[PDB]
């Protein structure tokens, strides 16, 4: 309703760096902030794209950023009579980024790694990286739980069970409230996917530059399966968390897998141990249900609720056609143990092939009337195809079904507006919620300020 | 905390198998590698082998291929090192390693299971007062030996163990299937033989605990 | 196989110095290197992983350096439980292999040994034994000899020698030697001396005494 | 007595016409005292109204164009006849309705285009064996329904980029088969091999030179191939007057738009032709598979049906698929692709076993009702289309064409056309609602108020702007 369309910050980084593919809000130990940017074309010291990081601080009329620099250079080491390597290139770096209290984790999902031993190797394979900083002391950590050091034979002889060669780890990223860093590994265990957890100080206190292979033992992955309706699935393709069982000392997990069961799609949400506790299935082979996934209560009940995107989901429309629009599904969380139902509201896109439902974001509470509000992306939509963010306001039944306002990409065709958006925080200290919005096409960042409701 | 706890000292024949475990405490097996080396007094530090208990693979130094065999069970978080065809040779300190943080580093150890390879029958110490000959000084020393015992260890006290200070108990050696160990005691001139000494040696293995009182040569 | 070479053997040094042990690989490890202690009757802690890493729960007057084939680990300030065995261990290669180790033990003043010899027990004689006994008690430095003469000839065969580790209070080392005998052979001869040979004196000190004579 | 078109007292001769289709207006100057002028034409002549003073449309349905349809449909130059008539001419007064008819006929021998579309991965090895001579037993049993076959080929595997190809070690990236006891090709996303042609031997050869690639996971990248395949039209050598089928054949589930981005590809496809001429499809690394959606609307563009030929193990997902892109056809694939030409020579029965009409452009104003005559010979009342078909039989449809008032463009035209079909009807529409005197009216009419108002049709009408 109340975001202002007139008066826009903009952020840029380098041409052709996909500056705005990721986003989050960051808080310094002062409680300061800034927006940190992933841009996962920026390019490296060799001139190759590598991806990097930038670290926004918050300007009305925005502007140019500093980088959050990371350790760029490939790594070998020989050690265990075998040879350990990294390989940076088009690793994606800034591909996912998160804040959580005063530490930063940028992934690098199609980092590659290899084993060497002799004449064997392990394979040379996008296993993901993380890096973690911490700005203000300058302290550096990374978080690569899908390496390892098996040869590739023995995978063979095993069936390729517990392979975690492609997990791309980092795909997505989450960061529990008492600071449990959960990825999204969407090619794990053989393209089933996989959830990697660990706590943020487990992962500082325990790496050191040029170990490569390293034990975090506080750490949890989720497990493989040899049920076909997960092969294929990119489980962890998308993640989240909140609170679904009732219990605050446990947090849960919600993880998209938007190709399970032959491209029908899921979203399930977990306990900590990677436990199901629920499985909402998608409505339309191939919609990519599970795409995103957001949690927040919109209907002031104190209950988180879930919020799915289908965004290339087919509406029906006149004579037996089908037009590819894009659908969100709101499930609002029911009193005591009962089963999530049947959606509680359908959202439906309007622009062909404009990906309604791509990115979905928590708004908090933009308008000010006691309910929290969301900001729905169509990267290609609007009529002009440059893409729209729709603001969808919170209210006792769910939400409203007519959004209260539209945000028309300001950038050129191509810019991929939307992608990616993170709200919910008060950039400016006006006592108003503020949303960020992505446009990696344009390699720029919009920074939207929700003023007092006329 | 990661605490790797490890069988109790072993006593076998020559030609015997032995077969060692090392229990986590604290943590998972199935985290880490789980190394076993051997330590002597001479020869030093010599690693055996490791294991990854999640899924059994297994390395060795090739000189212990055929005698060393490395296995795990996660399910009681335990893992073993088992030795055949033992010999003189393998006596030993044996003991299980985990890395920390690096996967192939040698960081947290077990307390050490101590082997022993022996054919010798459990037998009794002989004990032999030492009093001094040929002589009219001020500080005086007694001694104590202990010979042809197995297996170890022995307690050796004066008078109940009422004399301590001034005391030498020597390292036992092994001589010939049999162990000898000896004490000394320090006191001033006057005080023996006027006030009695005595040693006792206690033999937990063989049940027996002698007394021998330190008797001059024809006083 | 990689050969750990680790100087030196040993070190006898005061609380409060700064000492350093060396580590020599027969080639380049790339600081796969991992420093090990064990106390006295102990087992072993680790010190340092990856050649500069210190372990968790290490003080840091604990460092380690080096590259290539050459590493050190260094203890700025030594205390009281530092005096203790260290080695080296290197992982660049399977198998595993260690240093030699290096004692570290406490400095002190010379200080010659107190000798004194033994006759064998009656006990003994009439089961048919023969042992002499010797102690060498409460001397520093380490380095010591023992040698054994029947009727002023050496004797080799049948001594049997055990060291007691550095005393805790007074930092002194002994010794205890004891050449065995069968009764009728100890009964041919007629002179038994203990030799000690250290270096707070050029000469030895000589115990002897005669068979029955007193 | 007094009926709607009297009773309503119209003030002029437009309203009059818009009251009922039966409705008809008088402008003879000598009228009664004051007799209504708006009245059924039996009301109008008894009142001794002149014969060339009644304005009465008729709406009416003229053919234009009906030439007869073709018996045969090769039938070379391809003047061929599928649908009559082809163009007609409608006249409508307001709120009236007229019907008309169109005959819709599945041509006998009429060309046919086979672009036969190939998973080459390594479990298809033993299929490319099996279909060795299938180009020459394809034309045999096809000659049996057509004069002119063409048949070409394409093959694919997936993206060639890391996780779905091997990057490790560099003899690999030549071999994917390396460590295996085999060489296979080096990866390749798409590739044409055949442009369409009548010269079937030419797919023997080109097929018995063809050989597998390998690659990671089991969804394979065959939609790709397909958007290339319909868009490329002039590199795959579609004919304008000709069926086209497009033959996919796999074992495997498949990649689907939103995957590339695990190989680190975010950009949507494009919908354009992409394969040069080295016959790659070359934004295979830098372009994401293709929607549903998309891939429908290129098919449905250029005409072409699409075949899933495949296997029992994914049969199930590609029927699901095929309900989502109206018009597909499904069947089951052997594990080795030993049934494949009778596979192929019952989906193209099948996809010639229906009329289905739509309608294009249809104005706002117009609502069109549809009653169908399929095989049987008798009527299926609002229905507009036919199933069960041969090829040679012929249908035809009733439709009626109601306009709501009238409309400001008084010409107006729509296409009704069959799924698919070459051929089509069009209606050209003329609104008839107004009056030939308006033509001869007269302004500033010293008969009207003293010069104030316009006489047309016999009565004074108030002028711009009163
Ligand atoms: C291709 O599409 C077909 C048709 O949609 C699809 O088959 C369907 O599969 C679904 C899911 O496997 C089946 O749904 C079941 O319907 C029966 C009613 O007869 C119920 O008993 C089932 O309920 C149980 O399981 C549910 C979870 O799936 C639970 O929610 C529930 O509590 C029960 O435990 C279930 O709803 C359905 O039977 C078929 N439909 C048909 C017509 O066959 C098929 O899977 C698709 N295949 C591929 C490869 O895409
Ligand atoms: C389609 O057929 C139906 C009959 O099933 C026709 O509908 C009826 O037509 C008769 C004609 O005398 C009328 O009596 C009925 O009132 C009609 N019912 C309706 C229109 O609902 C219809 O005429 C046929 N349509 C076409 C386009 O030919
Ligand atoms: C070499 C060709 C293989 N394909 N392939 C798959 O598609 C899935 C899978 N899984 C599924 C999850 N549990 C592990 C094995 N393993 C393999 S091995
Ligand atoms: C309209 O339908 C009638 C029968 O209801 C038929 O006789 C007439 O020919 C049809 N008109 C046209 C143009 O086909
Ligand atoms: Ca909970
Ligand atoms: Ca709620
Ligand atoms: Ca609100
Ligand atoms: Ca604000
Ligand atoms: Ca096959
Ligand atoms: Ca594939
Ligand atoms: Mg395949």
């Amino acid at each position: 309703l109340n975001l202002d369309p007139v008066q826009l910050t903009f952020y840029a980084g380098p041409n052709g760096s996909q500056f705005g593919f990721s986003l989050d809000f960051h808080k310094d130990s002062h409680g300061r902030v800034a927006i940190v940017v992933g841009a996962p074309r920026t390019l490296g010291p060799s001139q190759e794209e590598t991806g990097g990081v930038f670290l926004c601080p918050w300007r009305a009329e925005g502007g140019q950023c500093p980088s959050l620099l990371f350790d760029l250079r490939d790594e070998t080491r020989n050690v265990g009579s075998q040879t350990l390597q990294t390989f940076k290139a088009r690793q994606g770096l800034g591909a996912s980024v998160v804040s959580w209290s005063d530490v930063i984790v940028a992934c690098a999902p199609w980092q590659h790694w290899n084993v060497l031993e002799k004449t064997e190797e392990a394979e040379k394979t996008p296993v993901g990286s993380c890096f973690l900083a911490q700005p203000e002391s300058g302290r550096r950590a990374e978080y690569s739980p899908c390496r390892g050091n098996t040869l590739s034979r023995i995978y063979v002889e095993n069936d390729f069970s517990w392979d975690k060669r492609y997990c791309e780890a980092g795909f997505s990223s989450v960061v529990t409230q008492a600071g449990e860093l959960v990825l999204g590994a969407p090619g794990g265990y053989y393209f089933l996917g996989l959830l990697a957890q660990a706590p943020v100080a487990d992962i500082f206190s325990s790496y050191r530059p040029g170990i490569l292979l390293w034990h975090v033992s506080s750490q949890s992955l989720s497990f493989d399966s040899s049920n076909p309706e997960y092969f294929d699935g990119y489980w962890g393709y998308s993640v989240a968390v909140g609170e679904f069982d009732g219990d605050l000392n446990t947090t849960e997990y919600v993880v998209g897998a938007p190709t399970w069961s032959w491209t029908l799609g899921a979203v399930e949400i977990l306990d900590s141990y990677y436990q199901r506790l629920h499985r909402l299935r998608g409505e339309q082979m191939a919609s990519y249900f599970g795409h995103s996934v957001a949690v927040t209560d919109v209907n002031g009940d104190g209950r988180h609720d879930l919020l799915v995107g289908a965004p290339l989901y087919m509406e029906s429309r006149a004579d037996r056609k089908l037009a590819e629009v894009g659908r969100v599904y709101l499930f609002l969380q029911p009193r005591g143990p009962h089963a999530l139902g049947a959606p509680s509201l359908l959202l439906t896109g309007t622009q062909l092939y404009g990906r309604f439902g791509s990115a979905i974001a928590p708004l908090g509470d933009l308008d000010r009337d006691g309910y929290n509000d969301i900001a729905v992306a169509a990267p290609y939509g609007g009529p002009s195809g440059r893409g729209q963010v729709l603001v969808f306001l919170g209210q006792s039944e769910g939400l409203r079904s007519r959004p209260s306002q539209v945000l028309d990409s300001p950038f050129p065709t191509g810019s991929a507006f939307g992608f990616s958006l993170r709200g919910a925080v008060d950039i400016d200290d006006n006592g108003y919620p503020d949303l960020i919005v992505g446009a990696y096409g344009a390699n720029q960042v919009a920074v939207y300020r929700a003023q007092p409701v006329v | 905390e990661v605490q790797l706890q490890q069988s109790g000292a072993e006593l076998v024949k020559p030609g015997a198998s032995v077969k060692l475990s090392c229990t986590a405490s604290g943590f998972n097996i199935k985290d880490t590698y789980v190394h076993w080396v051997k330590q002597r007094p001479e020869q030093g530090l010599e690693w055996i082998g490791r294991i990854d208990p999640a899924n059994g693979y297994t390395k060795y130094d090739p000189k212990f291929q055929g005698k060393a065999t490395i296995t795990a069970d996660t399910s009681s978080n335990t893992a073993y090192l088992q030795l055949s065809s033992l010999t003189s040779e393998d006596t030993a300190v044996y003991y299980c390693v985990r890395p920390l943080y690096d996967y192939y580093a040698m960081d947290y150890w077990g307390q050490g299971t101590s082997v022993t390879v022996s054919s010798a029958k459990t037998t009794a110490p002989s004990v032999y007062p030492l009093a001094p000959v040929c002589t009219t000084g001020s500080s005086v020393t007694l001694g104590c030996l202990v010979k042809g015992y197995f297996p170890e260890p022995v307690t050796l006290t004066w008078n109940s163990g009422s004399l301590s200070s001034g005391v030498h108990t020597f390292p036992a050696v092994l001589q010939s299937d049999l162990y000898t160990l000896s004490s000394s005691v320090t006191v001033t001139s006057s005080t023996w033989p006027s006030q009695s000494i005595t040693c006792n040696v206690a033999h937990p293995a063989s049940s027996t605990k002698v007394d021998k009182k330190i008797e001059p040569r024809g006083p | 196989d990689i050969l750990m070479t680790q100087s030196p053997s040993s070190m006898s040094v005061s609380l409060g110095d700064t000492v350093s042990i060396t580590c020599h690989a027969s080639q380049g490890i790339s600081s796969n290197i991992g420093w090990l202690q064990q106390k006295p009757g102990k087992s072993f802690m680790g010190l340092i992983y990856y050649g500069t890493n210190l372990v968790d729960g290490v003080p840091s007057r604990f460092s380690g350096s080096g590259s290539g084939a050459d590493y050190s680990l260094t203890i700025s300030s030594l205390d009281s439980e530092d005096f203790a065995d260290y080695y080296c261990v290197q992982y660049a290669q399977l198998p595993y292999t260690f240093g030699g180790g290096t004692k570290l033990e406490i400095k002190r003043a010379d200080a010659a040994p107190t000798v004194s010899i033994f006759p064998p027990s009656s006990e003994q004689l009439t089961s048919g034994g023969a042992s002499v006994v010797c102690f060498l008690n409460n001397f520093y430095p380490k380095d010591i000899n023992v040698k054994w003469k029947i009727d002023g000839s050496e004797r080799q065969n049948g001594v049997l020698n055990s060291w007691t580790d550095q005393d805790s209070k007074d930092s002194t080392y002994s010794m205890s030697s004891t050449l065995t005998l069968t009764k009728d052979e100890y009964e041919r001869h007629n002179s038994y001396t203990c030799e000690a040979t250290h270096k707070t004196s050029t000469s030895p000190i000589v115990k002897s005494f005669n068979r029955n004579e007193c | 007595g007094p009926n709607i078109c009297t009773t309503r007292g119209v003030s002029s001769c437009q309203q009059c016409l818009a009251v009922s289709p039966m409705c008809a207006w008088c402008s003879d100057e000598a009228l009664p005292l004051g007799s209504p002028r708006c009245d059924l034409k039996e009301n109008l002549l008894k009142d001794n109204c002149a014969p060339e003073s009644i304005e009465f449309p008729v709406s009416e349905a003229r053919v234009l164009e009906d030439r007869p349809l073709s018996d045969k449909g090769s039938g070379d130059s391809s003047q061929v006849t599928q649908v009559s008539p082809q163009r007609i001419a409608l006249r409508l007064r307001p709120d009236d309705s007229k019907n008309f008819s169109i005959q819709v006929r599945q041509v006998e021998d009429y060309p046919v285009d086979i672009y036969y579309l190939m998973d080459l991965s390594y479990s298809m090895k033993d299929d490319l064996w099996s279909i060795q001579n299938l180009g020459t037993k394809l034309a045999t049993q096809m000659r049996k329904l057509t004069s002119n076959l063409r048949i070409g080929f394409g093959a694919f595997v997936d993206k060639p980029v890391s996780p779905y190809m091997y990057i490790s070690p560099p003899e690999a990236l030549e071999n994917p088969c390396y460590d295996m006891k085999t060489t296979c090709l080096p990866m390749f996303g798409y590739k044409h091999v055949l442009t369409l042609t009548d010269q079937v031997t030419r797919f023997n050869e080109e097929v018995k030179k063809q050989s597998v690639s390998r690659n990671r996971d089991a969804p394979e990248g065959g939609f790709d191939a397909i958007m290339q395949a319909t868009v490329c039209d002039e590199k795959i050598g579609w004919r304008n007057d000709a069926s086209h089928l497009l033959v996919f054949t796999t074992d495997a589930k498949t990649h689907i738009a939103l995957d590339g981005r695990l190989a680190g590809i975010v950009q949507p496809n494009d919908g354009q032709c992409h394969v040069g001429s080295d016959n790659h499809y070359s934004a295979s690394t830098t372009m994401d598979y293709p929607s549903l959606g998309l891939m429908t609307e290129k098919l449905s563009q250029k005409n072409i049906n699409l075949i899933f030929a495949v296997t029992e193990n994914v049969v199930n997902l590609y029927q699901n698929y095929s309900e989502l892109i109206p018009g597909t056809t499904v069947g089951v694939l052997s594990m080795d692709s030993s049934n494949v030409l009778q596979l192929i020579v019952d989906a193209y029965g099948k996809i010639r076993s229906k009329v289905e009409l739509e309608v294009r452009d249809l104005p706002e104003e117009l609502s069109l009702s549809f009653n169908a005559t399929c095989l049987n010979n008798e009527v299926i009342p609002g229905l507009k289309s036919c199933m069960g078909l041969k090829i040679g039989d012929t249908v035809s449809f009733s439709i009626e064409a109601k306009v709501r008032g009238c409309p400001q463009e008084k010409e107006k035209s729509f296409t009704i056309k069959p799924v698919g079909f070459k051929d089509s009807l069009i209606v050209q529409v003329t609104f008839d609602c107004d009056c030939a005197c308006q033509a001869q009216a007269e302004p500033n009419s010293h008969r009207c108020n003293n010069g104030n108002g316009t006489f047309e049709c016999g009565v004074c009408r108030c002028g711009p702007g009163w």
